[PDB]
């Protein structure tokens, strides 16, 4: 019954709206102490970003009547907004490997890749497939991408090759908290695949499988949600950051 | 502005553009601290890979180390250990054939683990008198009772590796060197930095090659800690 | 014998002891609780000077007010124009522990040293247009902690030896050599009038020597751990002293005294860097707390604080003209204050 | 040996200096302070006409 | 510090040279480059330069499309003549300056090479032709049609000397500083608008052609050269 769905959607997806307003309001307040100036915040604040812009058009989505007028500039805008925010995913999970795995080289810059696979990528396969196919955006009765013919794979096929990697890499960084707890062991690998599932977007497998429908919503609206606490206020370095500004805000 | 401002504006982007090359060069490059001591093997292990300080630059999978002897300083050094705050690893070599001067290199890893701006550094442990400390044990003039009691009480662990099976009653001698570094390591600054141990030789090759992988692990654990994993 | 040494080197320490508590009639504060506040002093970061890759160890101030050098422990020596956030120079070195450096009242050659306990000159008005080492000084074997510009040709170091050296820049050689310290030397303060010099060590003392042939002329004790920074009064009738106490202490040259101490039970970190105003009212010292603190010096209390570092503050500096304050920290940044 | 000879000579050195009392050079210090008070632009922050910075 | 050049001679009106200048004992890739033009029994005229690496090159309005380049690792300055118009005819000189706080553009000159060929803020000097007697005193007077005056402070008038059968030498920076290794009988003082350049005791080795520049626009202006006829 499409009933609860909707309303757990609704309050999830409102929630994950102001969660990620915080997290980018304190990435910008916190800019200045070195510590929070690197490529991995960087792909976090994006990746916010991405994601806010994402839920406030699908937001905007549940409402807006449908037609051709709006629906069409906001059924393409949410598709270089759930890719370019499935790209940033796979960029979190690449910067992972390059550092948990391959832990040489990691150091060195390279903003250039990482703003190529998102905001970048995403704009090309969103150009292609508005040149393949543009009434395939509009559909019917709900305003979204074509969940009807083959319109839907230019998201899926992307999505379900980073959730496949994003998995993968994931085991690996899996495995090696295993070894590294294998000097407790059910405690820190729990804890690490929990601080992982927001930012590399293995929550997400529930949408190829679909019970499992409450789970996906679940799951997927409070992305913002989990975004915020393990990587705004569960995480160290902002913490200490955020004590250190506060103080030199008070003595300043 | 004038003229010559434009030009010295030049002239700083022009530095800023070599400083950052060197910056890539010095991200890439992790920095190594050698503390051992007058009885151990450190001149050697710098020899087998080749006043003031001394830099030994080498390279192993294409990833450049600097490690850098302390020489002509005195017997003090609670100054200048703060100048490696950011250093990568400190490879502390100990010499296992003097026991007498055993208890003094005790008494100096501590004063190295237990020490603010290194809390965050990890050491790498070079017993490096193997082939030495097996020419004593299998004699009867090495008595380790004798300069260390309380060896009796203690069994070589599970986690025992005779590399080419050695022998009996030396791999327990190495090991009892190696427990009692890693319980001065172990009962204080969990979760911040860790003690890599290795037994070596000074003219054994491949030393380069524990470094890196201790450094591999060193690098992997801070990264793991920059994100909320452990 | 040695005991008969010993009790009378004890019996002298006893009279100057004495001495000094006999002539002392008034403290500082109670000569001055009647001068009018300094008020909250209130600064802010005009300029902030970023490119260093590393910490910044140490950093001084032109004679013309407006160029900087700055030591990094990547092995640079950075020479910025402060007024227009130029880099004016930027000096490789050989080495690349660097914990002092210098600016020659002249503005023509650069001093640097550091673990590699050689002081090594860089000329930087040759006819080759690149700053060029013009002669470095060996003779310590420790490392070189502080070094200080006389005239051109000669140079005053403190190294890790527990000793000072004068140096003969055109020679290559030492001088004068300064013996009588049981650490390791970490700063030493010129006076205005260059013939004498105080230097603090981490045996807990600051001693003060004479330039021109001489010795240590006083000593002044009293901080309760090592002293890694010092400055002389204007005046050069006194010096301020700081510590890994949480304590810079004001010492009178003419009474061989502590005139103050500038202390609060909120601060427990160390004090790396120590320097005064033009006037002598305002003491500044940066902290391991990563700020500085800015104090009356007459009234010993707590002036201003200027709070924007994010890593150790390790060097300070006031220009000769009393313009800006200068502050270098370990998170490679020198920030300028007024 | 002749360590103690050493400081036994820098203690006689350092002990034979006219030391003035420090009610004196404490109002020293203050005079100079009130003096070389307006030259001082730290203390009173000069307006944004004379400030290089 | 040696700056040569050469690549002139007889060239037709065709229009097509290249002229090169080649130094010795410098820092030429952290140096400015300048070339300037003299014509036979004329005044100075600013050519050409190029900046710290590259980047930055400014033209003459005559000139304009005598392109120049650099060669940093040979350390030669390269000069393309497109056009071999009468008016070109001029004596080449290369002019070494670097821009930095308190530095001294237009140090050391090479020495030209000639080649004969078959809003521009205007300086005054109009005495040509001062009479002086060794052991007196000479006075000389630029004027500067705008103010060089910047309001960072900074004058930006330059004197050089041109003994006869010899390259310009540095004299006087922005007015008032004097050169390295000139005798300090020469002194430069003016108020904007109007400068002056003075010398004491003539000792016979003054005797030649003095020169005024600008140095707030890139177009460099030249006086008009006043002579010492002694
Ligand atoms: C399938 C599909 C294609 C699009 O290009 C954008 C569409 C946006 C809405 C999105 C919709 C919102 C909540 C639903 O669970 C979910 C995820 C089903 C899949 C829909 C998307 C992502």
């Amino acid at each position: 019954h499409q009933v609860a769905l909707s309303s757990i959607s609704y309050v999830g997806c409102s929630l994950s709206v102001l969660c990620l307003v915080a997290t980018l309001v304190t990435f910008a307040v916190l800019s200045s102490v070195s510590t929070i100036r690197n490529q991995r915040y960087h792909i976090h604040a994006n990746l916010s970003f991405a994601v806010l812009v994402a839920q406030v058009l699908l937001l905007i989505s549940f409402r807006l009547e449908p037609g051709t007028t709006p629906c069409q500039v906001m059924a393409v805008l949410l598709h270089y907004f759930f890719l370019s925010a499935f790209a940033w995913m796979l960029v979190e999970g690449l910067h992972l490997y390059s550092m948990v795995i391959k832990v040489f080289g990691s150091e060195d810059s390279k903003h250039r890749y990482y703003y190529g696979m998102g905001w970048g990528f995403p704009l090309l396969i969103c150009i292609i497939s508005l040149s393949f196919a543009m009434d395939s955006y509009g559909t019917s009765n709900n305003c979204w991408l074509s969940l009807a013919s083959g319109a839907i794979w230019a998201f899926v096929a992307p999505a379900l090759f980073v959730i496949v990697v994003n998995i993968g890499i994931l085991i690996a960084v899996t495995r090696v908290i295993s070894q590294i707890s294998a000097d407790s062991a059910f405690k820190l690998t729990a804890k690490a695949v929990a601080v992982l599932l927001p930012i590399l977007g293995t929550s997400w497998v529930f949408g190829v499988l679909a019970v499992f429908q409450y789970m996906f919503a679940t799951l997927n609206s409070l992305q913002g949600l989990f975004i915020f606490l393990f990587h705004c206020l569960l995480n160290s370095e902002v913490r200490a950051a955020f004590k250190h500004k506060t103080k030199v805000w008070s003595l300043t | 502005l004038s003229a010559e401002d434009k030009a010295a504006v030049e002239r700083s982007k022009m530095i800023e553009k070599q400083l950052q090359k060197d910056k890539q060069v010095y991200r890439a490059t992790h920095r190594l601290l050698l503390l051992g001591a007058d009885n151990s093997g450190k001149s050697t292990i710098v020899k087998q890979m080749r006043s003031g300080i001394f830099e030994t630059k080498f390279q192993v999978d294409k990833v450049n180390f600097h490690m850098f002897d302390v020489g002509a300083q005195r017997d003090e050094r609670r100054k200048w250990i703060q100048c490696f705050n950011d250093v990568t690893a400190i490879i502390f070599v100990v010499d296992s054939s003097d026991y007498n001067r055993l208890q003094e290199a005790l008494n100096d890893f501590k004063s190295i683990w237990n020490n603010r701006w290194l809390r965050t550094i990890s050491v790498i442990l070079f017993l490096n008198k193997q082939d030495l400390l097996a020419e004593k044990v299998l004699a009867g003039k090495s008595k380790i009772e004798d300069y260390f009691p309380e060896f009796a009480r203690y069994t070589t662990p599970e986690d025992a590796t005779p590399e080419p099976g050695e022998d009996p009653r030396v791999t327990r001698a190495k090991y009892f060197i190696r427990d009692e570094f890693l319980r001065i390591s172990t009962a204080s600054g969990d979760g911040r930095h860790y003690c890599y141990p290795h037994f070596t030789c000074s003219v054994d090759t491949e030393n380069a090659r524990r470094i890196f992988n201790d450094c591999r692990d060193i690098i992997q654990r801070m990264h793991l800690r920059q994100y909320e994993l452990l | 014998e040695l005991d008969q040494l010993r009790q009378e080197a004890e019996q002298l320490k006893n009279q100057i002891r004495d001495a000094r508590k006999a002539c002392a009639d008034a403290t500082l504060s109670q000569i001055t609780n009647n001068i009018d506040p300094v008020g909250r002093i209130q600064m802010r970061t005009r300029r902030t000077l970023r490119g260093h890759l590393a910490k910044i160890y140490a950093m001084h101030w032109g004679t013309d007010s407006r160029l900087l050098v700055s030591a990094s422990q990547d092995g640079k020596l950075i020479i910025w124009d402060s007024y227009t956030t130029n880099k004016v120079h930027a000096i490789p070195l050989r080495s690349s522990w660097v914990m002092t450096c210098a600016y020659a009242p002249s503005g023509n050659y650069v001093a640097c040293g550091g673990l590699d306990n050689i002081c090594s000159i860089y000329n930087l008005k040759t006819r080759e247009g690149n700053v060029r080492v013009s002669r470095e000084l060996a003779g310590h074997t420790g490392y070189l902690s502080c070094c200080r510009f006389l005239d051109d040709n000669q140079i005053v170091t403190s190294s890790g030896d527990t000793t000072c050296a004068l140096w003969d820049i055109e020679t290559g050689q030492q001088t004068t050599t300064f013996t009588g310290h049981t650490g390791d030397v970490m700063s030493l303060s010129l006076a205005p009038d260059t013939r004498l010099f105080v230097s603090g060590a981490c045996d807990a003392s600051a001693k003060l020597w004479d330039v021109r042939e001489g010795m240590c002329r006083q000593t002044f004790t009293g901080h309760e751990s090592d002293i890694n920074a010092i400055c002389f009064f204007p005046n050069g009738n006194a010096f301020a002293t700081g510590s890994d106490d949480a304590t810079c202490r004001l010492f009178d040259l003419r009474a061989d005294q502590e005139l103050m101490t500038y202390s609060h039970d909120n601060i427990i970190c160390g004090i790396t860097s120590v320097s005064f105003s033009k006037s002598g009212r305002l003491l500044l010292a940066g902290y391991d707390d990563f700020n500085c603190n800015v104090w009356d010096a007459l009234k010993a209390d707590r002036a201003g604080v200027l709070a924007g570092h994010d890593n150790r503050v390790s060097c300070l500096g006031v220009t000769d003209d009393g313009m800006a304050v200068a502050t270098g920290s370990w998170d490679s940044f020198l920030k300028i204050w007024n | 040996i002749a360590q103690a000879r050493k400081l036994v000579e820098q203690l006689k050195m350092e002990a034979n200096i006219d030391r003035i009392k420090v009610s004196k050079a404490a109002a020293d210090l203050m005079a100079y302070c009130e003096a070389h008070a307006k030259e001082d632009p730290l203390l009173t922050p000069v307006p944004a006409s004379e400030n290089p910075f | 510090v040696q700056l040569v050049e050469s690549g002139g001679g007889l060239v037709q009106p065709g229009g097509s040279r290249k002229l090169s200048c080649s130094a010795s004992g410098f820092a030429f890739s952290s140096f400015g480059m300048h070339w300037v033009r003299q014509a036979p029994e004329k005044g100075l005229e600013w050519v050409a330069y190029i900046s710290s690496g590259s980047g930055t090159i400014y033209y003459a309005d005559t000139v304009k499309g005598f392109t120049i380049s650099r060669d940093d690792p040979k350390n030669t300055l390269f000069l393309q003549m497109t056009s071999l118009r009468s008016e070109d005819t001029a004596m080449y000189y290369c002019v070494r300056s670097i821009y930095y706080y308190g530095s001294s553009p237009f140090d050391f000159w090479g020495q030209g090479t000639t080649l004969t060929v078959s809003s521009d803020i205007v300086m005054t000097q109009a005495t040509s032709s001062v009479p002086v007697t060794p052991g007196e005193s000479v006075s000389i007077s630029c004027r500067s049609s705008k103010s060089l005056l910047h309001s960072n402070g900074n004058t930006y008038l330059y004197w050089f000397l041109q003994r006869p059968g010899q390259s310009p030498q540095l004299l006087i920076y922005r007015m008032s500083n004097l050169a390295s290794g000139v005798p300090d009988r020469f002194s430069g003082s003016g108020s904007g608008t109007a400068f002056t350049l003075t010398i004491s005791r003539l000792e016979a080795e003054d005797v030649g052609v003095y020169y005024c520049m600008q140095h707030l626009e890139y177009p460099l202006t030249f006086g008009a050269g006043t002579k010492l006829e002694l």
